[PDB]
RNA sequence: UGCCAGCCACCGCGGUCAUACGAUUAACCCAAAUUAAUAGAUCCACGGCGUAAAGAGUGUUUAAGAAAAAAAAUCACAAU
């Protein structure tokens, strides 16, 4: 039986380190007419805009590539006890699964 | 219970009092377990444990509440504001 | 009468009566991302004993403690379904709400994933009907509402003495919950796994109630 | 006996602190060009922190070095010296819209 | 009828105290199940005060010597060309390959970090992966 | 009777329907005593000082204290 510290040591998210400038492949699970809701698998879905090139082949279940900056967008404003999560992630589109 | 008419306020208070109930532990069913001193807002309440034979030296509201609980022996001293709700 | 007392008191002497320990595992939760939370500044003060640590500002929830809580929570849910109780699933979150509602439809238990009206659990006879039997247990999949406040029905169930099982994140309030499980309520694999475990718990409880009822019928 | 527990070490991924434009540099009142880059060309006013973008130490040293050059007669007051008009723009203020 | 005060105590304590007093004559089934199977923590209301002064949290940061190696890897070569896949539990990154070969190389008895980094890079190059570095 | 006559320890009542004035009936409490007045006994703070009374315009020192467990003095900028 494996201990949980061993699983944290060998999890891919621990191997990620910094959340800035990381190339992560993700999967689109919901289609809004200009908005792509992409579950890259970490914690939250990110929202991207449909690009002007090859915009027809971004559908449900499509795998894309992302460059992560913040895994969860969250900030403090004055007069707030707790931070303000947006319940999203920040990532931009590079392309879709070049194979 | 608050209402325009006194009887309506009486009925509202009677129906709302059964919703909020406490259980008060009584040592040998007559006195409280230990000496309790507290300050709630601006009211200082100090109640003291007594033996079996000398009963209920308390403010009249405390005597009524202790009679409804079942406490027959207590000492009570209240200081500061003697507001009824507090 | 006495045999009904026997069939009520029979599962209470066995810890593993419904055999739920084989339903889930630490790897099963870890593959569905239960161990992640929000940022470290979002950490509620009551989640420090339930947090294993912080990974680069992100809260990591100890799934040893989550499994230890979840075994008791699933066992309590199985027993309250065995004793023919009313079970209500509440999750005020518009990303899974159809999935909670279909989960409860397949369970045969009831769901409130819409707006909770103010005097619903408290002033039950005016809202629902002249004589209404109150719910016996509530599962909160999300203890927070859309404006990041703690849920009203948690406080109302604490007023009405209704037990609950709540999935609390790193920013939630486990103080009012009698059976909290520290976990992740945002990731869809975690939410679907929690719904699947509650589905199999309810189904196992009702089918085992049916079989022991049939055994009681063939006894006499 | 569990070697998979984390160690109480500091953060290894601390990217170093961002630096000012003149940071680990030396300011002076004799060089008119460096002092006059941080000055409005039309009026001669001194830009603040939100336009200049320095450490507070260097912002104070630039302010004192300019004012010393203003009093001692090395640089103009009412205008930027037009011989150094075409210097590269370090300030973030945009005058033409 | 019941006890509706939230801050007095747990629902278990309130129900057992009211039945002990004698106001409640119908025993709930959840009370018996609670007597069978208790929680880890009793649900008593605690007021979430805000923390002031020199007192801070007890949460420990999750760090490793492997993360110390990952810091130098991300400083020199940046992110790996293999990208990242968080859906596979057994995903082996180029970064984690560098970490493993760094461990296997320091098991040879070399203390010098420059020698460890250079021979780890050439051991990566011998396995066919590409190190673009940062220009 | 009608802010008149008048009453009260305090709040207060009497301005043509007064359980508060004067009388009558009834009732309450003391009792060879009952009220009024004046002295006493008791009663203020081991409580507070931003807004209600209270942190004295500032620093140093004498007297008087506390040193109770562990350390320190010291660096950009507009003191005079
Ligand atoms: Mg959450
Ligand atoms: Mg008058
Ligand atoms: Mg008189
Ligand atoms: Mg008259
Ligand atoms: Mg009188
Ligand atoms: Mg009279
Ligand atoms: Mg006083
Ligand atoms: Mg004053
Ligand atoms: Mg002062
Ligand atoms: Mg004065
Ligand atoms: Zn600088």
């Amino acid at each position: 039986v494996e201990s949980f510290a061993s699983m944290l040591r060998h999890s891919p998210l621990t191997q990620m380190g910094p959340a800035k400038n990381k190339l992560v492949i993700g999967q689109i699970f919901h289609i809004v007419e200009d908005d792509l809701y992409i579950d890259f698998g970490g914690k939250f879905h990110c929202v991207c805009k449909r690009p002007e090139v090859d915009g027809e082949k971004y559908q449900k279940g499509t795998r894309v590539r992302l460059r992560l900056l913040d895994l969860e967008l969250t900030s403090r404003f004055l007069g707030a006890t707790t931070d303000t999560t947006i319940l999203e992630a920040d990532a931009v589109l590079l392309g879709l699964q070049e194979s | 219970g608050k209402a325009t008419e006194r009887a309506d306020a009486f009925r509202k208070a009677k129906n709302r009092a059964v919703h909020y109930l406490h259980y008060i532990e009584r040592y040998e069913d007559h006195t409280i377990y230990h000496d309790i001193s507290l300050k709630f807002k601006r009211t200082h309440i100090k109640m003291k444990k007594q033996p079996r034979g000398y009963g209920l030296h308390c403010h009249r509201a405390i005597m009524t509440i202790c009679r409804l609980i079942g406490i027959k022996d207590l000492y009570a001293k209240v200081s500061g504001s003697v507001n009824m709700l507090n | 009468n006495d045999l009904r007392d026997r069939i009520l008191s029979e599962p209470l002497k066995h810890a593993d009566f419904f055999n739920l320990k084989e339903l889930f595992s630490v790897r099963s939760l870890f593959d569905a991302r239960v161990h992640l939370g929000h940022k470290a500044g979002c950490r509620h003060r009551f989640m420090e004993p339930y947090l294993f640590g912080s990974r680069l500002g992100q809260d990591i929830i100890d799934l040893e403690q989550t499994a230890a809580h979840l075994q008791l929570a699933l066992n309590f849910t199985a027993h309250v379904a065995y004793r023919e109780g009313i079970i209500l699933f509440v999750s005020r979150h518009r990303q899974f709400a159809h999935l909670i509602e279909t989960t409860a439809r397949d369970c045969g238990e009831y769901a409130h994933t819409r707006y909770f009206k103010g005097g619903l659990l408290t002033n039950a006879p005016l809202l629902l009907g002249p004589g209404v039997r109150l719910p016996d247990l509530i599962i909160f999949l999300h203890t927070l509402n859309n404006v990041f406040e703690p849920h009203v029905a948690v406080r109302d169930a604490a007023k009405m003495n209704i037990p609950t099982v709540g999935i609390v994140d790193t920013n939630c309030n486990p103080a009012l919950i009698t059976y909290p499980v520290p976990g992740n309520d945002d990731s869809p694999p975690a939410v679907r796994l929690f719904c699947r475990l509650f589905q199999v718990a309810i189904s196992r409880a009702k089918e085992k109630r049916r079989q022991v009822e049939a055994l009681y019928r063939l006894q006499g | 006996s569990n070697e998979d527990l984390p160690v109480p070490m500091e953060n290894p991924y601390k990217e170093p602190l961002k630096k000012c434009i003149l940071c680990e540099k030396h300011v002076d009142y004799k060089n008119v060009q460096l002092l006059s880059q941080f000055i409005s060309p039309f009026t001669g006013c001194i830009y603040g922190r939100h336009i200049t973008g320095l450490c507070g130490k260097k912002q104070k040293e630039i302010t004192k070095a300019i004012k010393r050059a203003q009093i001692l007669g090395f640089m103009p007051v009412t205008y930027k010296d037009p011989a150094y008009l075409k210097d590269p723009k370090v300030c973030n203020i945009k005058y033409r819209e | 009828a019941g006890s509706r005060l939230e801050t007095v105590g747990s629902i278990f304590s309130r129900t057992r105290d009211l039945i002990r007093a004698g106001v409640l004559k119908e025993k709930p089934l959840w009370l018996d199940i609670y007597n069978a199977f208790p929680p880890l923590r009793e649900p008593v209301f605690r007021r979430p005060r805000l923390r002031y002064g020199k007192a801070k949290a007890a949460v420990q940061d999750i760090f490793y010597h492997e993360d110390r190696i990952r810091a130098k890897f991300y400083s020199a070569y940046g992110s790996g060309p293999k990208a990242f896949d968080l859906f596979n539990p057994n995903f082996k990154s180029t970064c984690q390959r560098f970490v493993e070969k760094y461990i296997e190389l320091q098991r040879l008895g070399e203390t010098d970090e420059e020698k460890l980094f250079v021979e780890a890079g050439k051991a990566l190059l011998a396995e066919g992966v590409t190190l673009r570095r940062v220009g």
